[PDB]
This record gives structure tokens, C-alpha cells and sequence, in this order.
């Protein structure tokens, strides 16, 4: 129901500019692919023209000082037209260097592809905005939002469940203590021999080989303690 | 000093014989008929007097034997009254 | 839930597997004096001290239990 | 002054904790040679207010606790993020990379 | 066959029969071999099943 896109170099707008940035804090660098998918009518190529070219904060967008803009003619006179090599002496990017030596040497259409689209300045957007621009930004909301696998989910799901299944279990047991019935709980069965119940036993007990002191009454008053605080959970509960 | 001549004849010994009863324990427990022909070679007194005669039993070769052997899995309580002590002395990274 | 033998074997449990760490001895310690058992936290210092003797806070935790319990020929 | 050690840490609590016994002021033995015990004889005051002290004093810990907690989590003024973990992680890079260079 | 020859065991040597023989367990008659054979097929029938 959309048509389809078969070639995907356009003007980069505001919306995909920002895009590409939040996607790039979250999925990094070398997923390009992955960002791309993540905002339509680019490719992935293009997201990453439109990193490594303009929206780069190592980038240095600056004027030229005069040393610079010295070592520009020089190199430019040395090097024959090989703009990549001297764009990478000057730690600028290579546009930034053309156009820049355009402008010493000097003292598009429409219905055109622009190939220097990546390169070039943004443009802002008009103030409400399009139709396809907020399904855009809704459906990256949507995708930088999960951080989670399938079993993860899934494990979410299972405990939710789980704890309102136990909720409905401890609710027919209080409407049958009311009735004057009263069903013991049961208890959830064991998935092989050898699983152990822990209200049975202190499992792997260990006791905390005894010293030079003695310990009589405090063992006294701990059982005392422990002794009136089940008989109170039974009559007033907790 | 180096420990004399004849405390490492004692020690040799007693070991060797230990090692062996061992060797011919599990080579005596095994299923291989085979492994008998590896080994290398009772009356106890049961109160202040009672004088009992230990025999054993001649086993069904068919039938399994060590008939309480099994594989179990289980946890050993790690038991001790020897604290001993840990005698030690006394931005950048 | 105030039960107070599985919470002994429990803190047991957990410092056989790293007898290093000081914290653990610091909460087992404390949950013995906040129910008011001294003789069963005397027993822990003590072992607390021989098994580390070269840790500060240990002794130190020591000294401070016998001065609030007024025995100064103990602190001595 | 920097990072402080444990050895020091430890005696700074303990004097604390004395200053404090010395202002909470202001406001034997019997061996059984049959099993070996020892019965120190203590009163049931000073037991009650070392166990008060120790639970007063975890509650003091545990609310203030609570409170930096709150304080921390309206600051939003460190950088994007987009759960309640990373904002925890990106406040720890920013306290490393302030310390650092 | 003749290449590599395999060279007996003539020392302790257990053999089969000779020890399953000194048990109470096994006794000893002569049937037909006819007979031998269905009851061979009867056992190793009943031991898998």
C-alpha cells in the first residue's frame, strides 16, 4: 500500500538528521543497515555518507586560517586534483576543502539528482509537519524503545500470569473458609526426583560451630520470640 | 635436612601398598572380565565376644551385581573446627 | 520472618563460599546484636579475629561491642 | 584529600561511634569447667541500647539513602537516555570523564 | 591373513563356560541341536522384548 521506492537518494531533511542521530547513540556505528531501516527513503550507504561526512562532531567545520588556507594552494598545486588524500592531510572534510578552494581560485537545476546531497546543509521543516514524517518518528520511538529478546518478554508475561493465577487460588480458599471448608493449599509438583520442598527441611543446614561462650538463654528467648510471633500470625495474621 | 635413607623406604612402601589396594579395588569393580587377569595380590569380633565367621556369597552371574549401586548425585556437608588463620603483614588504577 | 536459625545457616552458607569479605561478616555480626544475642555474636568476633587477624574493622567492631556493653577488662 | 583506606575508615568509625557512646552516657566472668563455657555476666540495660542504637542507626542510613536517591533521579541535567538504568550508567561516565581529563 | 599375525594370550585366560560352569546356577544336559536352536530363538525373542 505504499509504492515502492526504488531509489532512495533524496534531500536530507531536520526529521531524518535527527533520526539518524538518536539512532546512532543506540545502535552504533557500524550497524548501518539497522539505522537505516529505522528511517524511510534513505540507504544504508547514504546513512553513512551522512555520518562520515556532515553530521560527525570530529568533523571540523570552521574557517579557514591563513596558514590553512596556505597549505590548501600548496597541497592542491602538489597533489593533482586528489582531493580525498589532501582532505584527509587537512583533518577537513572533502567537500568543505573543494569549496573552499573554489573560493581562493575565484579571487544545479531543477528536476535534477543532486549527488552531494549528504554533504549539504539541512533544510528545516514547516511547522506542523507531514502525515508520513509523524508515522516516522512514531515507529522510531517504538524501535528505540525495546531492549528486550523473545524469552525475556515472554519471562515478563509468564510472571504476570503466574502471580494473578496464584491471586484467584488464595480467593476460592478464602471464600471456602468463610463457607466453613477449609481446602489446604496444594503444592506445585516436582519436575524430577530428587526436587527439593523447602518449608520440609533447612536444606543444606549449617550450624556455626560453637565457641568458648555459652548460648542457653539467648537460644531460649529466640524460641520464645519465634514461637509467639507463629502463634500470632495464626490467630490475628500479620 | 634432606630426609634420611630410610624414612623414604618406609614411605615408598607404605604407599605403594596403599596405591595398590586401590588399583585392585577399581579394576576388581569393573565389568571388563578382562581386568581380573591385572591384579596384582575373615573372622571379626563382634561385642565384648561373639566370635562371628565373615563369608561371602556366590553371585547369579546373570543378575546385577552391586545391586545398590546406581548414579546419584550429592553434596557433601564441608565440615571443620580449624579456623586457621590468613597470616598476611600490615586514583592511578 | 523471624527465623532465626535459617538465617544462621544461610549467613553459614555464605561465608563458605568467600570467607574475604568483610561486609558479610559485618551484617552477620549486627544480626546477631539487633535480636539481642551477645554470646552468639562474641562467638562470631572471636572467629571473626582468628580467621583475619590483619583486618582493622574486625577488632575494632570488638572493641566497640564490649565498650557499649560497659566491660572494660574485656576491652583491656 | 582523595581516596582514604580501610584501615583508616575503620578507626574514623570507631571513634565516631565512641563519641557518640560518650554523649549517649552523658544523657564478671564464670568459667563451667565441666563444658569449658564462659557466662559473662551482663546487665539487660545496655544490651537494649546497643540493639536501639544499631536499628537506629541502619534507619538513619537506609532514609538517606532514600532521600539522595530522589534528589538523583530529578536532576535530569546529565544527557538522553532512555530507561531508569541508563541514566545511572551515563551520570557514572559523566563522573568519570569530569574526574579524569 | 599371513601378513600380520595376532599371537595368543597363553598365560591367566578366563574363559567363558569353564567359569559360568563352577556356579549353582547353571546345570547341565544333552538335547537335540534341533531343539537347542528353538530354544535359543524362544530366549533371545523373550530378552528383547
Amino acid at each position: 500500500p505504499p509504492v515502492p521506492i526504488y531509489v532512495k537518494g533524496g534531500v536530507w531533511t531536520n526529521v531524518e538528521d535527527q533520526i539518524l542521530k538518536a539512532a546512532v547513540q543506540k545502535y552504533g556505528t557500524h550497524q548501518w543497515s539497522k539505522v537505516a531501516s529505522l528511517l524511510q527513503k534513505k540507504t544504508a550507504r547514504q546513512s553513512e555518507l551522512r555520518w562520515n561526512e556532515y553530521l560527525n562532531p570530529k568533523l571540523n567545520f570552521t574557517e579557514f586560517s591563513k596558514e590553512e588556507d596556505a597549505q590548501l594552494l600548496d597541497l592542491a598545486r602538489e597533489l593533482p586534483n586528489q582531493w580525498r588524500t589532501i582532505a584527509d592531510m587537512m583533518a577537513r572534510p572533502a567537500q568543505v576543502c573543494v569549496e573552499r578552494y573554489n573560493r581562493l581560485l575565484e579571487s544545479l537545476k531543477a528536476g535534477d539528482i543532486n549527488p552531494n546531497a549528504e554533504t549539504q546543509m539541512a533544510r528545516p521543516d514547516n511547522g506542523d509537519l507531514e502525515d508520513e514524517e509523524k508515522e516516522m518518528l512514531a515507529e522510531a520511538r517504538a524501535r528505540l524503545l525495546n531492549t528486550q529478546g523473545k524469552k525475556a518478554t515472554r519471562k515478563i508475561r509468564e510472571r504476570m500470569l503466574e502471580e494473578s493465577k496464584r491471586i484467584a487460588e488464595l480467593q476460592k480458599r478464602r471464600e471456602l473458609k468463610q463457607a466453613g471448608i477449609n481446602v489446604a493449599i496444594k503444592k506445585p509438583k516436582k519436575k524430577y526426583g530428587t526436587d527439593i520442598d523447602y518449608n520440609e527441611d533447612i536444606v543444606y543446614e549449617q550450624a556455626p560451630m560453637p565457641g568458648i561462650y555459652d548460648t542457653s538463654t539467648e537460644d531460649r528467648q529466640i524460641k520464645k520470640k519465634f514461637e509467639q510471633f507463629e502463634r500470632k500470625v495464626n490467630r490475628k495474621g500479620l | 635436612p634432606l630426609p634420611t635413607k630410610a624414612e623414604i623406604q618406609e614411605c615408598t612402601a607404605r604407599t605403594k601398598s596403599y596405591i595398590q589396594r586401590l588399583v585392585n579395588a577399581k579394576l576388581a569393580n569393573s565389568n571388563n572380565r578382562a581386568s581380573s587377569r591385572y591384579v596384582t595380590e575373615a573372622n571379626l569380633l563382634l561385642n565384648n565376644s561373639h566370635h562371628i565367621e565373615v563369608v561371602s556369597k556366590q553371585m547369579d552371574p546373570l543378575l546385577p551385581r552391586f545391586v545398590g549401586k546406581k548414579a546419584r548425585k550429592v553434596v557433601a556437608p564441608t565440615e571443620n573446627d580449624e579456623v586457621v588463620p590468613v597470616l598476611h603483614m600490615d586514583n592511578e588504577w | 520472618q523471624h527465623d532465626m536459625r535459617r538465617a544462621r545457616s544461610i549467613f553459614e552458607r555464605a561465608l563458605l563460599v568467600d570467607s574475604s569479605f568483610i561486609p558479610l561478616w559485618i551484617r552477620y555480626i549486627d544480626a546477631e546484636l539487633k535480636v539481642k544475642c551477645i554470646n552468639h555474636a562474641r562467638n562470631l568476633m572471636n572467629r571473626a579475629i582468628s580467621t583475619l587477624p590483619r583486618v582493622d574493622k574486625l577488632w575494632y567492631k570488638y572493641l566497640i561491642v564490649e565498650e557499649s556493653l560497659n566491660n572494660v577488662e574485656i576491652v583491656r | 584529600r582523595g581516596g582514604i583506606s580501610y584501615d583508616q575508615l575503620a578507626k574514623l568509625s570507631y571513634e565516631k561511634t565512641l563519641r557518640n557512646l560518650a554523649t549517649q552516657t552523658q544523657n564478671k566472668v564464670q568459667k563451667d569447667t565441666k563444658t569449658g563455657k564462659i557466662t559473662i555476666a551482663d546487665d539487660d540495660k545496655l544490651v537494649n541500647k546497643l540493639a536501639v542504637s544499631l536499628q537506629s542507626e541502619s534507619k538513619k542510613r537506609y532514609e538517606a539513602r532514600k532521600r539522595q536517591m530522589q534528589n538523583a533521579k530529578t536532576l535530569y541535567g546529565v544527557e538522553s537516555f532512555i530507561n531508569d538504568k541508563n541514566k545511572q550508567f551515563n551520570e557514572k561516565l559523566s563522573r568519570e570523564s569530569k574526574g579524569s581529563e | 591373513n599371513e601378513l600380520h599375525p595376532t599371537l595368543p594370550t597363553n598365560h591367566n585366560k578366563t574363559k567363558l563356560l569353564k567359569s559360568l560352569k563352577n556356579t549353582k546356577y547353571f546345570q547341565q544336559t544333552t538335547i537335540d541341536w534341533v531343539e537347542a536352536g528353538l530354544q535359543l530363538c524362544r530366549q533371545g525373542h523373550n530378552m528383547l522384548n
